[PDB]
RNA sequence: AAUUAUUAUUAUAAAUAUUAUUUUAAAAAUAUAAAAAU
């Protein structure tokens, strides 16, 4: 796929795809003295190079294509880069105490610092839509991420990364203080409120454990 | 990289590939970057003299 | 019971059936079984007594198949198949096709041959004949057998005397009545009234290929509508006579015909005014024809407020004054309609009304008066499923809070680029509604900056969703990858909005539900765009009407100028005559236009229609069909199975012997879905069984 | 036909008397108007075409004994099957066929390329052996001209 | 002579003058072994002909070198397996941490949702089911998380077993280790590892039912029925006492009548006729235990046997509802059941055999019995058919072994 | 052979009937409601009752 | 004889073993092969 993520995907082609000089020049030749001038770069020589080359991400121009905008995605993936960037040893000796890990493992905090960096930067924009349908559940990692990379959670990133969080906080007690008064989710299938007693009370109790934290 | 590269303001770029060039003429492509505007490749022919 | 008809007087002379049934038992038939062998089998045994029928009946009767027909496009176009014997293909007319042309053949010889009275007496009945026979498009029957208005077949028109075309050969209908309904509007009238003397105005524009009407047919109840006027003098006020004149103005306009006199008094005598004091200038109202119209105001009366025919007709003049005269009106019966608080007035002037201003020249003046009349509001009230985000989108400030709209020099929405800086805010998102329909309704003007991030950004036709829902159900889908987007227009809202109950069968208005079900419910959840009233006059050439058929392209012409990066497709339907906007559509050949129209900054986004580029760059992708399964043709004749109906089968069963095991009882060739039993035919010799559904 | 390249939306509805006027010669000028040439905006890719409305077919002239001795001939497939027929034995056939045979002699001259150009700018001529013709709702305009 | 290449693997037409060849019958050609000079590496050993040579290496470093395990480490690995309590609660544990992360199924009119992927949790529930030994299709986990109705159910049953599994021991365990620790004798197998046989269907072992169905009523309403004949009856190992046994009894066969098997429709409905009535026959649970097993009957076509079950549920429980139109439901099809009574017409009725067919049946031009008839497991060419004598089949010409003539033809031995 | 075909010569084999007609056609199938298998009509099973009726 | 191929490799001995490979539901030329007479 030419231009690597067009919005969604981190994988883009700049300055290490190159260019092969030594092929039939697929599309967009539209005049043949686009042989010694080819003259990409001016926009109109370029939409129709760039469309018919590597294909423009569509799975076919029918086929199944993943769903990566919604929030029930984003956030459950976000978990798995800081799962994997700084596995839970760095955590532990992160998290409980303060002593310095090592040198390295002190890089291996920052080499995954502006790891959070590339992947915010990349699937912001896509955070902000879904965030109107995001749900509870996963509104509620977006403080639990920030931890693991080691980053006290309180255009550019900074300006959209506050507002998006001051944005979640109040759609979080939201919830959490329409939990205290809710109605009935299911009255059938499951009227009696189970798993929901101690599941959401968590919540409410893991939702105020980061707040002194951030 | 031997290619001097320039940047206009609706997105739109352009290389000119200076490998073994001297320096008088990395300057002329030099000029040659801030002359053009990069929006149409046209074939000067009588039909295209006027582009309105 | 097998009753009905009655064999013919001389019996052993002549052993022709005869017809006894009431013509609501035929009509009775003809719907409670519309398959086309029941279909055929009612059409045939009643043009067989058509010269019985009263002309009340016959009224009927012709009024009753248009039932069958649409407006649309091809007329008897019932096919059979698409025979491939060849490379290319051909299309068989069914039985049904064969049938109307032989109704038609039996209308031509009892109206103008036979019974030549029978037409002057009943003067509804000939307003009907001729609707009818425009539906049934006679005077072009090559469409009975085109399929794709690309793929024009000349089955009805062209032979070749190797045989080819032979029996289907130069077919002409009703030629011969059609042009003996004309010698009946020349030279009787005086029994028609004026809802019919602009009805047979309505029906000889409407048959005619393109709607010119052979203006001495025309130029004959002009004659006798003055006549029905002098009695009056020409200060006719009442309030449905001031409608007559908004529909022989919209006729008179499809025909072309330019009488400034109807105007001169439609619009309420501005014109023939704005001509008195004059220092030094044009005398442009008065284009006189005075010796052939009459001199005609309304009165000191209403003068004003009027009807949704009038202004979508104001558009095609193209005067100046005339549309700041017809703004006005427009003004004023947006006030009257609203203070009456009507619903149907108040959304019909407005899709009659986006077609005055997409005629002005100054796209402000237009665009103005668009947000002073809350016509991305009110338009989208109708449309079935979209009186949710009708709601939504006219938030109380962002309905249409004055976007930046950046017109430059020529009216092109040079804006792109430029607002592109939006101001720097970046259109927000969430705003209110606890419910969480928070996420806002994605305005284009203000989701430009989402297009250009937006991968392949996908354009609706109203096509696409007709015929079946499963291409933009996928396009649904893929919505939420966030590198595709999908722009729908209020324009084909509306024309969506029309074939959802306006729609020949309701195999067709049931998807255009569940065709806006979709759109409807995924532009509320904030995935699709829509491009509302506000920015279809903010793209669209002034000067030029750009229905959904060109608003599908001037979206696709200017977005492939101002955001060039990012694809653009089309669903739509391969037999739309909008996949070609160069060959259709294309404009008057001029010297100036290039090939280059449509990278040119100064040039309107529609001169690229005169160049094979535009479709270049518009991709037009099927995205997904539904799947190539065959249908159920156990239940069809087959040439195979033809065979075996009638074959001694003796030795291949051995205990469970039946009667006739292929043979169906009543059926043609034991094919279930050729179905004829109780249907008219003769077989004095030969059983036949009584109707029983399946 | 819409098929962009085809241009009816400019049209001009031309009427040739053929009364008298030699039959070489009717011939050109309305290739002119068929072909569009007389349009100050012709390109050949354009098939800008104006109606020509030849009436009065059968009052055509031939200077001399050219009825008599020139040949409308055509040689088919069959072997020996090469046929001569003089435009006095083509007009016992049809009056018409003679004008239709030396339009495309002039139509052909400029586009015999391409079929798309052969053959419409033909249709474009309607050619009436006397006064009677449909098109009175055409408004022919009599097209002046002096051979 | 000699119009292609040189190589023996060439193109053209060659000659054996100028390029005079060794009879190779099959090699392997410039792009790797097909299939057809396999068929050889995996029976004759070696490519047919025979001048190359069987590298049978690396498929003796993937079988034999990866499955040894000298004396000396044999006895006691066994001692190091994990203890599948754990991976029961932890796993139970995990598959529930996802289970409560999985999406909502999206509700938006026009057009059916997409079912949430199943990638999340395929992982630990492989690990759940595989201790277990009942395998569940992603699909009955993946359709409930979507099903309104289901989605919560479904979880909150886990949350519970999870609870009664981290709160009892798993009991299913035990009643194979009391095996090895009843019959009075100084063994327990183990300390029994599963805490900190004569018991019945145990709180878990009630509880692991539960949500077994309600995996298996996410297969229903996809409509998955003999995948979820699969689940049901697989939990038919997990009732000891007849009270559950009969009730999971009455499951297996309201889920054998969808998925078109109606033979075991009745057994299983039959189970719920000994073993249904021992509560108050007022609540709809009382009549269940006896329509199943006349149901699929009124399903398999012989209404007489039908006829006399229904009467025989009406006797012992007074009014179920379903029973009492059963009774009723049998008065329609009079006579054209019983008039109408051959003993072979049975019209093929749902899906699920209609499906099964298309499958695992025979079909047309291949599969059939005329391509390669199974002998033994041994795919026999169709002439090699033990089951006939009939022409093509080489038993025709057998003979007679120069013992007893047994044959009174001429022509044909 | 005199040439070599170009492609758009190999596909022109595929435009006749005589090639639809041989590989790209579909036949209409049905469930037999006894034999439970797809069927065209007029082959029949073996098994007595798909034999003795013939669906 | 390039072969699992036109093949009784026969120096010898011989005479009642059913002693174990040959697809296809059309039409022409051809190819083998076929009632009647100068």
């Amino acid at each position: 796929c030419i231009s690597g993520g067009g919005r969604g995907d981190l994988f883009t082609r700049h300055a290490s795809a190159f260019k092969p000089p030594a092929f039939g020049v697929l599309r967009g030749l539209t005049h043949s003295s686009q042989t010694t001038h080819p003259q990409t770069g001016q926009l109109r020589a370029r939409k129709l190079i760039q469309h018919a080359m590597h294909d423009r991400t569509l799975s076919g121009s029918g086929h199944h294509r993943t769903a990566v905008a919604t929030w029930s995605y984003l956030l459950p993936s976000l978990r798995q880069n800081v799962e994997q960037a700084v596995p839970d040893t760095l955590y532990e000796k992160l998290l409980t105490d303060e002593v310095p890990l090592t040198p390295a493992e002190s890089r291996q905090l920052a080499d995954a610092h502006r790891l959070l960096r590339f992947e915010l930067q990349k699937r912001i924009g896509l955070l902000e839509d879904s965030l109107a349908d995001a749900a509870l559940p996963y509104l509620l990692q977006w403080p639990a991420l920030f931890q693991r990379a080691w980053l006290r959670l309180p255009g550019a990133l900074v300006p959209r990364l506050a507002q998006l969080t001051r944005h979640v906080i109040r759609c979080v007690e939201e919830d959490l203080g329409r939990l205290e008064h809710g109605s009935e989710p299911r009255e059938d299938g499951a009227p009696r409120s189970r798993r929901q007693v101690t599941l959401e009370a968590a919540w409410r109790a893991q939702w105020a454990s980061l707040l002194s934290w951030h | 990289e031997s290619s001097i590269t320039g940047i206009y303001r609706d997105g739109s770029e352009k290389a000119y590939s200076i490998r073994f060039l001297s320096s008088m003429g990395i300057n002329v492509r030099f000029h040659r970057l801030v002359n053009e505007g990069n929006d149409y490749n046209h074939s000067f022919s009588a039909s295209h003299l006027h582009l309105q | 019971d097998l009753v009905g008809y009655h064999v013919h007087r001389h019996f052993p002379l002549l052993d022709v059936l005869g017809c006894d049934r009431s013509v609501n038992d035929l009509l009775a038939q003809f719907w409670n079984r519309p398959q086309r062998e029941a279909r055929t089998a009612t059409v045939l045994d009643f043009a067989a007594t058509l010269q019985r029928h009263s002309n009340e009946e016959l009224t009927r009767v012709l009024y009753e198949l248009s039932s069958l027909f649409e407006w649309d496009g091809n007329g008897l176009q019932f096919i059979a198949a698409k025979v491939l014997k060849y490379g290319r293909s051909y299309t068989v007319s069914s039985e049904l096709t064969k049938a109307f042309v032989q109704l038609v053949d039996a209308m031509t010889v009892a109206f103008v041959e036979e019974q030549p009275h029978r037409l002057a007496e009943s003067p509804a009945l000939l307003a009907q004949v001729l609707h009818f026979l425009a539906l049934v498009k006679i005077m072009e029957p090559n469409k009975w057998y085109t399929l794709n208005p690309n793929a024009p077949q000349n089955r009805a028109d062209y032979t070749h005397p190797r045989g080819v075309n032979r029996t289907c050969g130069h077919v002409t209908t009703g030629r011969a009545l059609l042009d003996f309904l004309e010698d009946m509007v020349t030279s009787f009238t005086e029994g028609w009234s004026e809802d019919d003397i602009l009805d047979v105005m309505a029906g000889f524009s409407g048959v005619m290929p393109d709607g010119k009407a052979s203006s001495p047919v025309l130029y004959a109840l002009l004659d006798e509508l003055w006549m029905r006027w002098s009695k009056v003098g020409f200060v006719l006020s009442g309030s449905e006579q001031a409608v007559r004149l908004e529909r022989l103005y919209m006729l008179l306009q499809v025909m072309d015909m330019q009488r400034d006199a109807v105007l001169d008094a439609l619009l309420g005598g501005q014109l023939r005014a704005h001509s008195t004091a004059p220092s030094t200038s044009t005398l442009p109202t008065l284009f006189c024809e005075r010796d052939d119209t009459p001199p005609l105001t309304l009165a000191q009366s209403l003068t004003q407020t009027r009807g949704p025919d009038f202004f979508s007709a104001v558009s095609r003049d193209k005067r100046a004054m005339v549309k700041a005269a017809a703004l006005r009106l427009l003004t004023a019966s947006l006030a009257k309609a609203r203070d009456d608080s009507d619903a149907v007035l108040h959304q019909a002037l407005v899709e009659s009304g986006t077609e005055l201003l997409q005629s002005l020249t100054s796209k402000s003046a237009a665009l103005s008066f668009a947000q002073r009349e809350q016509f991305d509001v009110i338009t989208l009230r109708a449309v079935p499923h979209m009186a949710d985000v009708a709601e939504r989108l006219a938030e109380q400030r962002a309905e249409a809070p004055f976007f930046p709209l950046t017109a430059s020099a020529g009216g092109l929405p040079d804006t792109a680029a430029v607002l592109a800086h939006l101001s720097s805010h970046p259109a927000p998102y969430i705003v209110l509604c606890k419910g969480r329909r928070v996420h806002p309704v994605r305005t284009l003007v203000s989701n430009l900056d989402h297009v250009a991030a937006v991968e392949n950004v996908f354009l609706l036709h109203s096509s696409g969703v007709s015929k079946c829902v499963d291409a933009l159900v996928a396009v649904a889908r893929r919505l939420r990858s966030g590198k595709d987007a999908l722009i729908v227009t209020a324009s084909c809202l509306r024309a969506l909005q029309a074939a959802a109950q306006y729609g020949a069968t309701e195999k067709r208005r049931a998807t255009a539900d569940r065709a806006l079900d979709i759109v409807s419910y995924e532009l509320e959840a904030g995935r699709a765009i829509l491009m509302p009233v506000t920015d279809e006059l903010y793209l669209h050439d002034a000067g030029t009407y750009c229905d959904e058929d060109l608003m599908l392209w001037t979206l696709a012409a200017y977005l492939a100028r101002d955001v060039p990066l990012v694809k653009v497709h089309t669903i739509m339907s391969s037999r739309s005559r909008a996949r070609n906007p160069q060959h259709a559509l294309r404009g008057e050949h001029s010297p100036l236009t290039s090939t280059d129209d449509l990278y040119n900054k100064s040039t309107p986004l529609l001169q690229a229609l005169r160049s094979k580029e535009l479709r270049a760059v518009t991709h037009h992708p099927v995205v997904q069909r539904p799947v190539r399964d065959p249908p159920q043709t156990l239940y069809n004749v087959n040439p195979i199975r033809a065979r075996f109906v009638y074959r001694r089968d003796k030795a291949l069963f051995d205990k469970y012997h039946v009667t006739a095991r292929n043979l169906a009882p009543g059926f043609s060739q034991g094919a279930l879905n050729s179905d004829l039993r109780a249907l008219g035919f003769y077989t004095p010799d030969h059983p036949q069984v009584p109707y029983t559904p399946l | 036909m819409s098929k962009q390249w085809l241009c009816r939306e400019g049209e001009r509805w031309w009427l040739l008397d053929a009364r008298g006027q030699q039959l070489p010669h009717v011939a050109k000028i309305a290739a002119q108007y068929m072909t569009g040439q007389h349009r100050p905006d012709f390109t050949p890719g354009m098939m800008t075409g104006d109606h020509v409305v030849i009436t009065n077919i059968k009052d055509a002239v031939m200077t001399g004994d050219n009825w008599i001795r020139v040949p409308i001939t055509w040689q088919t497939a069959y072997p020996g099957g090469k046929y001569r027929v003089r435009l006095s034995e083509m007009y016992e056939r049809d009056p018409c066929m003679v004008m239709w045979w030396y339009l495309k002699d002039e139509v052909n001259r400029h586009f015999v390329r391409k079929l798309k150009t052969r053959t419409a700018p033909l249709e474009k001529a309607w050619l009436y052996e006397d006064s009677v013709h449909p098109h009175a709702e055409k408004n022919p305009r009599p097209l002046v001209w002096t051979d | 002579y000699q119009r292609g290449s040189w190589a023996p693997g060439s193109k053209h037409q060659k000659h054996m003058s100028l390029n005079p060849t060794m009879y190779l019958y099959r090699f392997a050609g410039p792009h790797g072994p097909g299939p057809y000079v396999m068929k050889y590496w995996w029976t004759l050993g070696c490519f047919p002909t025979g001048i190359e040579r069987p590298f049978r290496l690396p498929e003796f470093l993937a079988s034999y070198q990866q499955q040894h395990v000298p004396i000396e480490v044999e006895e006691w690995l066994q001692c190091f397996v994990k203890n599948p309590y754990e991976e029961l609660k932890d796993a139970t544990s995990s598959l529930l941490k996802c289970l409560e992360e999985v999406p909502i199924r999206e509700n938006t009119r026009g057009y059916r949702s997409i079912e949430s992927g199943v990638s999340s949790f395929a992982a630990p529930l492989a690990q759940f089911e595989r201790q277990l030994n009942v395998r569940v299709p992603s699909l009955a986990v993946r359709a409930a998380l979507g099903s309104p109705a289901l989605r919560e159910r479904l979880k909150d049953d886990l949350f519970e077993y999870n609870e009664s599994l981290s709160a009892c021991g798993s009991t299913p365990h035990r009643r194979l280790a009391r095996l090895a620790f009843d019959e009075p004798l100084t063994l327990p197998g183990g300390i029994n590892n599963s805490d900190d046989p004569n018991p019945s269907t145990s709180d878990d072992e009630k509880k692991l039912i539960r949500l077994l169905t309600t995996f298996s009523e996410g297969c229903t309403l996809k409509e998955d029925y003999e995948s979820a004949f699969s689940l049901l009856s697989s939990s038919l190992g997990f009732s000891h006492d007849d009270n559950t046994d009969g009730v999971v009894h009455s499951n297996a066969s309201a889920a054998a009548i969808l998925g078109g098997l109606y033979k075991e429709a009745e057994f299983h409905g039959r189970q719920a006729a000994l073993l249904e009535p021992q509560a108050m026959s007022s609540r709809k649970s009382g009549g269940r235990g006896y329509v199943l097993w006349a149901t699929a009957t009124a399903y398999q076509e012989d209404f007489d046997r039908a006829s006399r079950i229904v009467e025989k549920g009406l006797e012992v429980f007074p009014d179920n509802a379903d029973l009492k139109s059963i009774q009723e439901k049998l008065a329609g099809a009079v006579p054209a059941a019983s008039s109408a009574s051959p003993l072979c017409t049975r019209m093929v009725r749902s899906k699920g055999q209609q499906a099964r067919a298309l499958l695992h049946g025979s079909g047309r031009s291949f599969d059939n019995e005329f391509d390669w008839v199974v002998f033994k497991n041994k795919l026999y060419p169709s002439k090699m058919n033990p089951s006939s004598n009939e022409m093509g089949s080489v038993f025709r010409r057998v003979g007679d072994f120069g013992g007893h003539i047994s044959t009174s033809r001429s022509l044909e031995p | 052979p005199k040439r070599k075909k170009n492609p758009m010569q190999l596909r022109r084999k595929t435009y006749g009937l005589h090639f639809k007609e041989r590989y790209l056609k579909l036949e209409e199938w049905y469930f037999c409601p006894l034999c439970a298998e797809p069927k065209k009509q007029g082959e029949w099973c073996r098994r007595e009752d798909c034999r003795q009726i013939k669906p």
